[PDB]
């Protein structure tokens, strides 16, 4: 498959989780990478932003919440949350080039973030 | 002089015009781009020819 995602589950808060965004080829990563939600009647929030020239530029009360990692054997992206909230429980998408909108991008399986 | 003379002509005058242009089935797409959802990101506004 061109572009998938892999971990998730359920994330406990607090701790790390190494989360995965696998793919087939570094071809078909133009131009972003993004780990987005979209929560039921909130707008458009992105979590994430992994950019094609190697940048990650993130809301800045986010950007310290969050590790950032990018890999190129697999091609998968490494990130890591933190003291977790109700507020981004929904299906957890691996979207690559979110910003490109709902054409050139693809939708990972979904994950869950609750807390117990 | 006595005789017969020809002066000029009449035509039937038309009547309401008429305009026959084929059925109108195919469409521009303009549904899914002005009620659209969500957009480019700004640095990429799309080019829908
Ligand atoms: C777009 O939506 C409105 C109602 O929300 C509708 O009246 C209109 O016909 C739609 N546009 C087109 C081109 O059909």
């Amino acid at each position: 498959v061109q572009l998938v995602e892999s971990g998730g589950g359920l994330v406990q808060p607090g701790g790390s989780l190494r989360l995965s965004c696998a793919a087939s080829d570094f071809s078909f990563y133009d131009y972003e990478m993004s780990w987005v939600r979209q929560a039921p009647g909130k707008a458009l929030e992105w979590i994430g932003s992994m950019y094609h020239s190697g940048r990650t530029y993130i809301n800045p009360s986010l950007k310290s919440l969050v590790t950032i990692s990018r890999d190129n054997s697999k091609n998968t992206l490494y990130l890591q949350m933190n003291s977790l909230r109700a507020e981004d429980t929904a299906m957890y998408y691996c979207v690559s080039n979110w910003a490109s909108g709902s054409t050139g991008d693809y939708w990972g399986q979904g994950t869950l973030v609750t807390v117990s | 002089e006595k005789g017969i003379y020809q002066t000029s002509n009449f035509r039937v005058q038309p009547t309401e015009s008429i305009v026959r242009f084929p059925n109108i089935t195919n469409l521009c797409p303009f549904g899914e781009v002005f009620n659209a959802t969500r957009f480019a990101s700004v640095y990429a506004w799309n080019r829908k020819r």
